[PDB]
């Protein structure tokens, strides 16, 4: 099996860079047009990162920052598969992901909101997926929180992801939300995704017979990164 | 066949999660920083330094960057590279930094990348691939960094020549200057407006 | 206006004694029927409570126990109308409620699970209601919680209240629950509820306009009680 | 026209709501309780106690109980009541009470109520009419305890005489007791099975 | 009662700034983000007019202007209520109104449409809504007119209107249209509106029982402002 | 609960309506006006004029133009003001007036405000509110004047402090002219463009 | 990989132990609720059969008891795969079966049924599933047949199977039915089931291609265990 | 996601196929029985035997019972037993049996359990698991067997303490007695009504 490039990215799965219903990206989005290119060496390849560097509580952000006590809010493990396009498991990816805490607040500097610190939360883990591309972490779930676009505007509650791979044209950060939260009808941010089918597939499902008695929720969610095509004729990649 | 999942943006606390220990949380033993120099790499240690401007000309404070480049010879560490070449064993080619929340000035210690194998044949001029991430950008967005030092390679630089405006083609050059002994290349980053960047749908 | 009888309870718009999903209520419900009765005073009186007795913070439950700081959590405002089912408002009633904090943990001795304790959240309040039927909270959004009714079974979030009125007969004590929460379809408590319709009665609907800015969410839930007939012939009450 | 809003279960922890102080929680400067009696309050002072026991004959230890009644001169310190006699002004007529954690005993100090109008110029006899709440407890079950003492009064009374068995009407009277000059008087709840006993639909 | 921030405009329910089918936008919208503000005493304040200034006859636009007979065109009755977004009577707000004659020509200088002038037919009304929000004016009926954004635009017939009333953050101006009017749905002002239901907020509908016979027909026109939330906790206004 | 009714453009006849008397229309006895300065009233007296400019810098020669402010002391004539103190009784704090037809010129006579609470204790640096209607704006839209010799309060007003780029601020402040004895504050508005003037949602 | 408990099993899938329609579960149903308990190895653990134990027509129900002849009858071929709710195959299970003959008639003491008996038919096979969970046998189909519970009922025609796997909590017995069999809308047995899904669950299906020529029809029957699920966290089960 | 496949009633002939031996059909050369021990099988050898009875308390003889058990050290013989130990390799740990169709009296010949860990370092105290199936019986019941004369560890047994009803608790407890030098346990299993045994959701 002789790889070839990655398929080009469709710009219609994903939000435009200029979404005036989110203030921000007014002043941070390119006027001029994205160039596309052939890919080379330089867009199929990506670093490895070796599992020996990783801590055991490195995927438990209920424990990685407990100091004298469990932090506050509700015990949920989130679980799922990262495959490409065409189906193939992603093994070994780096995923690392960072949230607020169970009251919406993060704890970041700039982060004012009154919604309460918790001492024994920090908020960022990270983990290696599986040869099946699987990967499993867990945590409290956050709290949505208030933030100016406009004057009333609040996130739902959501956790940020990232995802290095094997190629560097697959690179991606998102977020994730959780089945039935009011408030993902009404985000600014997720409506920057101009498809419906394309904002569900960024809500974790409950997942209720892997939930752990007396003890923790479960939600699935899977993620799909952009796929190499195979090459059987002529091998222009270099 | 599935659709890839749908970028978001980063937001402006991209550092809770991507560098910790910047924003003063001791989770892990082991963080991932901007010093892609370990001290058997190989080549000429460089400097790439600048900052992230919006479309009124202020640095972006809450910006994330990342660069993946090729070693000393133009090999990359990584499983894909087909080159049968050995590459620099003491090299991950990869780093990510955040700006200085006071000043916007964001920086990795690396090594220059020696010349990498274009499509078809063709050889491409030494560039280091970066991307950009931050609260207002919904998709992360890719550009390269070329050096101004290696005019000869450049004019003949497959994807720069590909650039029909030749006017764009210098957003990408970083310039090469020398404080202290230590080689700094500035490369300034322009979201939006006049000299905007060019950036690659890659 | 001479007052009679309430009107008689709609048996079919409440939970039947025995509802064996509901495993502790095999034991604890009746095998004979209920004996109904023609009202007399006793049951269409009903005490009276003194604002005066209240605290300021009563129905502050972000505030009422706080210590040392502010309870973890998300910041939400419950309010509503207490009207009986002829739509009047039920004027001055004493509205009672308690509730799990943030993790889905009470501050009971009996209550073990592992979700943490909040030191400065309590979990109870009351108010009376206004001139008209209008009562008001704050509270932290409650998490859900595993119990042992099948071993793996988990509350969705809930608030418990109680409502003292006009009459002994308008005696009520129920749960209510928020708008979107996944485990409202799975709760056996939830469906000893025969109908649909009475079920959705106890969801508590997300009010954003009420949303205040930077600060705390918001839901609407309004109670229904019983309601009291007029007499303009006979009057036998007496 | 709406439907009333539907019953539920008050749970195992119903006294985290309705008996803070007993669940050694601070939180109310006054709080609701057992005793009905306040020192200038009239008529004789009696206690009523007992305990609740399931189908199969334990008590609960999670139970909620409350009482409601007429002060002594058989009136309801109630604006909805319509006798046009002055109620004592030092009367609340009702209270709330757990069972103890360990013996599942309950218990309330208050005053015998003296007797109030029935419907159609009918007279009851003195009486105290009581709810329970607890886990399992889908609505809260009305009930009412007569005195063995009144039985004159009680063979008189049209609730009573509305429950055509008459081996049930018992599980209604309370004994009176004398310890150490207080009366007591002793109702025990049979919620299921032998003995149950009877609960009314008001 | 005390008294909060009003509501935040809903900014989906209004048209956006940049409308390039309404050409005049173009260079008449700003290119950044409107920057949201807290609400102080400056945005929840507004003046106050009283009626004693306002002379017989200030809402009645068939006679305001009449000099020497009465003006050609259709008698017409408008009426209706204003109300806050929460239903509540807005009281003694200041109304006023403007509109072209029944030839579609306003009495204004660059006006040179060769619809024909009305001598005695002036254009304007202004009028306070009572204690119940109430108002009422009488008018003839505007003609539909042209205008250069395409060489053949037509607006249909409409009466331009504005409120001042008890926040200046409820500061609106707008306009209505007439009930069956063919032209509602080719014109590019009303549909720089994004929705439907809101665009159908903008149009009068006719009042049959409210005609006087052999006299003048009537339409009816409700106008919606934003509400004040009321405070129950921390007053931050001050 | 209901939406609030949509925006539309005043359109360019915006003053039949709003300044009947300056169109040369007689209809009403007493008419709305520019002169919010009685005789009577407390302050120092200000003239604030200015253009309005589209995106191409041409004037709107079309344009309507409301203010809003506070007395003297800070305190609104209105209501809704609850800071306890009493009102300049000689103050409307409001006015109206459209661009001359020629030049583009707009004006109001009024008084200097004085600085009025802010949110949770904080002060604002004096301010006017105002807004402005024409052809082609869809929505009203909403600025205010600050005034380049409040400086010390300026740098301490919550609302100017909010606005991050420290570049977009000072469209928002007037400068203070002394034309024979008058003390005049030229104010100008830059819709779209380069020195776009700050708008905002209130 | 280190498994923790057997996912909960859900009791509204199956029948309830009492069920009146089915007059013998009457006096046969405890009154109580069952207690649900946490699992430990006891309940996770099973025993293990060695295939050297089972003869070679052991799951020939067709040869295994035929003397001087073939049983008279359908000749079927029933297969299909065993696997557990998460989809993953249940290798070496002991899968038991038992059934009456064609005439409807056990060939046990207690069945006077005027059916014939088949001398050379005997009615119970077993088989252990291999690797991938499959399992075959052959038959003779069974005839329906009466039976006392209202006087006039007859059950569809059916084959009990009993399954032993990896868990003690997996054990199950149970009884799977034929495609199109019109008895199977009648019978209080199967009645039993809550949901139509479920009843559906233990119908086995004609299988076609599978059958072979000049010999035997063939049904497709598959059957799901509950399933384990994998910890990643703390291992409580010791 | 799948459905577990729903339970339905063995029937009144759970034996043609469970036990056809005992229905005189010999098909099978090796037959599962109720036999446990084997020559070299470790412990003290122990026989279990009761009756199972309905609710009127009549004695069923059509019911199937089957028991799962762990050796004499408490070691499943199952690869799912994790607890590194060795297993006894001269015992099964399960058997099957039918009640006389005369008397309705079950049994077993078996060795009495070790004691196997319970959840999170706890001991269980030694037991045995029993299913029940029958016509009448839509789903197997689950129930357990401890003994009287391990009193003490019963005492401390999770499962057992977390029966509330502690009269419940000893309708699990079978009784020893020692016929003819045998050691035996009579443990009776009443599915319904007075002292009705526990029985399990596992
Ligand atoms: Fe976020
Ligand atoms: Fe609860
Ligand atoms: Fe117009
Ligand atoms: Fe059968």
């Amino acid at each position: 099996i002789i790889w070839g490039a990655y398929a080009q990215r469709n710009t219609e799965d994903h939000p435009p860079a200029y979404a005036p219903g989110y203030k921000t990206s007014v002043l941070r989005s390119p006027k001029n047009a994205l160039i596309s290119i052939a890919e080379t060496l330089s867009e199929v390849t990506a670093p490895h990162f070796s599992a020996d560097k990783f801590g055991p509580k490195d995927n438990d952000l209920i424990l990685n920052y407990a100091k004298d006590g469990l932090p506050i809010g509700e015990r949920v493990i989130v679980h799922g598969y990262v495959r490409d396009q065409f189906g193939r498991p992603v093994k070994n990816a780096l995923v690392e992901v960072w949230q607020a805490n169970a009251s919406g607040r993060y704890r970041h500097p700039n982060d004012q909101y009154i919604g309460a610190m918790d001492p024994n939360f920090g908020g960022c883990g990270r983990m290696l997926t599986d040869d099946n591309g699987y990967y499993v972490f867990r945590t409290i779930k956050p709290g949505p929180y208030p933030w100016r676009n406009r004057i009333n505007e609040w996130r739902p509650a959501h956790i940020h992801f990232s995802l290095i791979a094997d190629g560097w044209a697959q690179r991606l950060i998102s977020q994730f939300y959780f089945e039935g939260d009011t408030l993902i009808d009404s985000c600014p941010i997720l409506k920057t995704i101009p498809s419906e089918q394309q904002r569900r597939a960024l809500i974790a499902l409950e997942d209720k017979s892997n939930f752990i008695e007396a003890d923790s929720r479960c939600y699935r969610f899977d993620i799909t990164l952009r796929g190499r095509r195979a090459t059987y004729f002529e091998n222009d990649l270099t | 066949e599935l659709k890839e999942t749908p970028s978001q943006t980063g937001g402006p606390y991209v550092h809770i999660g991507l560098l910790p220990k910047q924003a003063n949380i001791e989770v892990f033993e082991h963080n991932l920083d901007n010093n892609l120099v370990q001290d058997n790499t190989q080549g000429q240690r460089i400097r790439l330094e600048g900052q992230v401007f919006d479309g009124l000309g202020l640095p972006l404070r809450d910006v994330l960057i990342e660069i993946w480049q090729a070693d000393t010879n133009g090999v990359y560490p990584s499983q894909a590279d087909t080159q049968g070449k050995q590459v620099d064993p003491n090299f991950l080619g990869w780093g990510r930094t955040g700006a200085d929340f006071g000043t916007g000035f964001w920086s990795f210690n690396t090594i220059k990348p020696g010349a990498v194998p274009g499509r078809k044949g063709s050889t491409q001029a030494p560039h280091i691939s970066l991307i950009i991430f931050a609260h207002g950008i919904n998709i992360g967005l890719h550009t390269r960094v070329y050096f101004d030092d290696e005019a000869e390679a450049n004019a003949k630089d497959p994807v720069l020549n590909s650039i029909e405006w030749a006017t764009r083609r210098q957003t990408l050059v970083a310039k090469r200057e020398e404080r202290d002994g230590e080689v700094v290349y500035r490369f300034d980053i322009r979201i939006q407006g006049e000299n905007e960047t060019v950036f690659f749908d890659i």
